[PDB]
């Protein structure tokens, strides 16, 4: 039951600032330091700071200046604050917690935040169905898909029929198209005789422009 | 070698 | 701060084979070493605990080793499941560091691409565009080639790859190929057709349709 949820994923523009909230519980921020730890293709795996049970920051070398941490310890959020980030700031952030009071053994993660940091603007995805046909059977079996299309900034969730069904599914990673806007496909494959009987929703859900999808996929 | 955006994974 | 060498970047084994990570530190960090799992989509999962201590939930089959500056994560059975990103972590000196990671990929038998391509939809024809796609569905090993082909002129440069990472139940990767047209040089053709090569096909695999039917 000790778990961290952290606020949505997001788009950042140049110079401005990131804030994150790490809302814990099965535990209490007044017996525990909560940790945050960043995922850049720059750098990797990067300790950024904590803040300690009795509301003490430690910040690594490079973030002295622009990382604030802080806590409300009876609403168990800490909040997180980074200021004047830049391309390479573009990473998924987390927030941790270790197994005992002073430690750094990471035993318990947030889902991380995906942040983006683009002058852009964020743009939610339009959603085309990829039908079931003679050309997409094989020896009764039919594939069929969500063509996830023109989205920024990353991520997009998909799921299909509200999350009943995830065996042969395969959602593919975005590809960046030479518009900047990304694009994405996922597919399942199912029986050919449960096309007349079941009905195929992919949930389409771009948390960065708050654009949720249901799209139905059909037979043509 | 390097972690990738798109993936959550390393590529390389 | 302490620079941490995970060698080598890449590890590919069969299943039930032993297999060792290793993570080297640029001075002695006594045994103040923790190590990660990272599936795809995941956060890390803590296996071990200063070097060789044990972790709530994690399998038996994981351990550690190693002291000073020469650590091994080993796994002794590796199972399909533990396709994953392994890393390490210091905190002998502060601040705690990572290692770069090691990937996991495990070995299986040839497994030939089920190929599926799949029209544009009118909904998207209405916006101006039309996207042609073409699915390569739980193969082995990684490499293979798709050709576009309109009305027998090779496509070169308007289509995208995607390639899911490895499977953790059958070991397989799927691809995606999109083939990208203006709505306008869509409907100008007929015969939309993806060829697929791959190790497990004795000739390549044509999957095509007519723009109507
Ligand atoms: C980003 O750029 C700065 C220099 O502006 C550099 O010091 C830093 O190491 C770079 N990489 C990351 C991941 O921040």
């Amino acid at each position: 039951q000790v778990q961290l949820k952290q606020s949505g994923p997001g788009l950042v523009q140049p110079s401005q600032s990131l804030s994150i909230t790490c809302t814990v519980s099965g535990f209490s921020l007044t017996n525990y330091g909560v940790h945050w730890v960043r995922q850049s293709p720059g750098k990797g795996l990067e300790w950024l700071g904590v803040i300690w049970s009795g509301g003490n920051t430690d910040y690594n070398t490079p973030f002295t200046s622009r990382l604030s941490i802080n806590k409300d310890n009876s609403k168990s959020q800490v909040f997180f604050k980074m200021n004047s980030l830049q391309s390479n700031d573009t990473a998924i952030y987390y927030c941790a917690r270790a197994l005992t009071y002073y430690d750094y053994e990471f035993a318990y993660w947030g889902q991380g935040t995906l942040v983006t940091v683009s002058a852009a603007s964020t743009k939610g995805p339009s959603v085309f169905p990829l039908a079931p046909s003679s050309k997409s059977t094989s020896g009764g079996t039919a594939a069929l898909g969500c063509l996830v299309k023109d989205y920024f900034p990353e991520p997009v969730t998909v799921s299909w029929n509200s999350g009943a069904l995830t065996s042969g599914v395969h959602t593919f990673p975005a590809v960046l198209q030479s518009s900047g806007l990304y694009s994405l496909s996922s597919v399942v494959t199912v029986p050919s005789s449960s096309l007349g009987t079941q009905t195929y929703i992919c949930n389409v859900n771009h948390k960065p422009s708050n654009t949720k999808v249901d799209k139905r996929v059909e037979p043509k | 070698g390097q972690a990738d955006l798109s993936t959550r994974r390393l590529k390389g | 701060d302490i620079l941490l060498t995970q060698s080598p970047v890449i590890l590919s084994v069969s299943p039930g084979e032993r297999v060792s990570f290793s993570c080297r530190a640029s001075q002695s960090i006594g045994t103040n070493i923790h190590w990660y799992q990272q599936r795809t989509n995941g956060s890390p999962r803590l296996l071990i605990k200063y070097a060789s201590e044990s972790i709530s939930g994690i399998p038996s089959r994981f351990s550690g080793s190693g002291s000073g500056t020469d650590f091994t994560l080993s796994i002794n059975s590796v199972e399909s499941e533990d396709i994953a990103d392994y890393y390490c972590q210091q905190n002998n000196n502060w601040p705690t560091t990572f290692g770069a990671g090691t990937k996991l990929e495990l070995k299986r038998t040839v497994a030939a691409p089920s190929v599926f391509i799949f029209p544009p939809s009118d909904e998207q024809l209405k916006s101006g565009t039309a996207s042609v796609v073409c699915l390569l569905n739980n193969f082995y090993p990684r490499e293979a080639k798709v050709q576009w082909k309109v009305d027998n002129a090779l496509q070169s440069g308007n289509s995208q790859e995607s390639v899911t990472e490895q499977d953790s139940k059958d070991s397989t990767y799927s691809l995606s190929s999109t083939l990208t047209l203006s709505k306008a040089d869509y409907e100008k053709h007929k015969v939309y057709a993806c060829e697929v090569t791959h190790q497990g096909l004795s000739s390549p695999v044509t999957k095509s349709f007519n723009r109507g039917a």
